[PDB]
C-alpha cells in the first residue's frame, strides 16, 4: 500500500540522515549554554531579597510596638498617596527561549502622603514597603526566566530522543529491504540469462552438431 | 504454541494456570510508564503507578534471573507471590478471588 | 591520508603539519557555529567561538578562493597566519609559540 516506492528514492532517504543527522544533533548543547547560565541570575535573585526581607521586617514588627493598636488606625490613616495595586508594564524578552511576560510593575509605591512625619512608625515603616516592592522584583523576573529555562530543555530533550530512538532506525531498515529487493533482481537476470546461455549453447551444439 | 496440554489440576497445583497470566499482564502495565518517563518526566504519576513501576522493578534480576539454582514451581511461585504482595493484591486480577488469601 | 611521511621539514617545512592542523580544527570549527543563526543569531555567543565565523570568511574567500592565480605554497602558507591573526594564541595550539610567534 504505502511503503517504498521501491527505488531509487534510496539515495534521497539515504539522505535522509544527511539532513536529519547531522543538524539535529548538534541543536541539543547550544541551549545547554544559556540554562548553565541561568544559573547565576537565581543565586542572586534571592539574596538580597531574604537579607533584606528580615530587614522588612524590622518595620513590619515595629508597627505593633507603639501602632499595633494603630495598625487598625494605620490602616486608613496611612493608606492613599500613590495608585494601590498595578502598573504591571508587561516586558517581553525575546530569545530563543520564546518571549513570555515578564514587567515591571512600574507604578510606585509610594510611602509620603502625611505631614509632619504624622505617627512616626508609619513613614519609616511605609519606607519599608519600597524595600518589598523593588527588591521582589529580582526574582520576579528571574523566575520567568527559569520558566523560558525549562521548557526549552524539556521540548529539546523531547526531540532529542524522537531522533534519537525511532527515527533514524526506522529509515535504515527502510534502504535495507530496498536495497535486498533490488539486488536479488539482479539473480533473475541472471537465472534468466542462464536459461539463454542454455539455449545458445543447445543451437552451437545441435547446429554445429545435429 | 501449546500452553493447554499438561494444564489444569490433576497435573497441576490451583495457581499455575493462573499465575501465569497475572505475571504477563503485570509485566506489562508496567513497562508503558517506563517509557514514558523522561518524556513526560516524573510529574505524571499515581502511586499505583508507582506500583506497576514496582513490579517491574521487582520483576528484573530478583525473578527473572535465578543463577543456576534448581528451580522448582514451589521454588518459583513462592517468590512469584512476592511480587504481587508489592501490589494490591486486590488488584491482582488474573487469578481467583481469594487467591490472593490462597497465597499470600 | 597518505602523506605522513610525505610531510617533511625543511624539505617541505616543518612548521607545515602542525599549521595545517591548525587551520584544519578550526575551520571545521568554525563551520561549528555557522549554523545556529536562526537561534540566537550567532551574535549572541561569546567572542572567541565567533572568531572562527570570520574564519570562514576569509578561508573561502582568500584561502579558497584564488580564481585562476598561480598560488604557491609559502603563499598559501602566509593565509594560514592571516586568517588566525583573527585569533590569540592559547587558540594556537597545535603549533609551538615560537612558530606562531614566526607566523602572525
Amino acid at each position: 500500500s504505502q511503503v517504498s516506492p521501491t527505488r531509487m528514492n534510496l539515495l534521497q532517504r539515504r539522505g535522509q540522515l544527511r539532513l536529519a543527522q547531522k543538524g539535529v544533533d548538534l541543536l541539543k548543547k547550544k541551549r545547554d549554554a544559556l540554562v548553565a547560565e541561568f544559573f547565576g541570575l537565581v543565586r542572586e535573585a534571592m539574596e538580597a531579597r531574604k537579607a533584606l526581607d528580615q530587614a522588612a521586617k524590622e518595620a513590619y514588627a515595629a508597627l505593633l510596638l507603639a501602632q499595633a493598636f494603630d495598625g487598625p488606625e494605620v490602616v486608613a490613616g496611612a493608606a492613599l498617596g500613590v495608585p494601590p495595586l498595578e502598573g504591571v508594564e508587561a516586558e517581553v524578552e525575546n530569545v530563543w527561549g520564546s518571549k513570555v511576560p515578564r514587567l515591571k510593575a512600574t507604578f510606585p509605591d509610594g510611602a509620603l502622603l502625611s505631614p509632619v512625619g504624622t505617627p512616626a512608625y508609619t513613614l519609616e515603616a511605609s519606607r519599608a514597603f519600597r524595600r518589598y516592592a523593588e527588591a521582589l522584583i529580582r526574582v520576579a523576573n528571574t523566575e520567568t526566566r527559569l520558566k523560558k529555562i525549562g521548557e526549552e530543555i524539556k521540548k529539546t530533550t523531547r526531540r532529542v530522543n524522537a531522533l534519537e530512538q525511532v527515527v533514524i532506525p526506522g529509515i535504515r531498515a527502510q534502504i535495507r529491504f530496498i536495497q535486498q529487493v533490488l539486488e536479488q533482481r539482479e539473480r533473475e537476470d541472471t537465472f534468466r540469462l542462464k536459461r539463454i546461455k542454455g539455449k545458445i549453447e543447445a543451437r552451437e551444439a545441435e547446429e554445429e552438431g545435429g | 504454541r501449546l500452553m493447554n496440554n499438561g494444564v489444569g489440576k490433576g497435573k497441576t497445583r490451583e495457581d499455575h494456570k493462573q499465575v501465569s497470566d497475572q505475571l504477563y499482564s503485570a509485566y506489562a502495565n508496567g513497562v508503558d510508564i517506563r517509557k514514558l518517563v523522561a518524556i513526560i518526566g516524573e510529574d505524571a504519576l499515581t502511586e499505583n503507578d508507582r506500583r506497576y513501576l514496582q513490579f517491574a522493578d521487582a520483576f528484573e534480576r530478583f525473578f527473572i534471573n535465578q543463577g543456576q539454582q534448581n528451580r522448582s514451581i514451589e521454588e518459583s511461585l513462592q517468590i512469584a507471590w512476592a511480587l504481587l504482595s508489592m501490589l494490591p493484591q486486590g488488584e491482582l486480577k488474573r487469578i481467583s478471588k481469594d487467591h490472593i488469601g490462597k497465597y499470600y
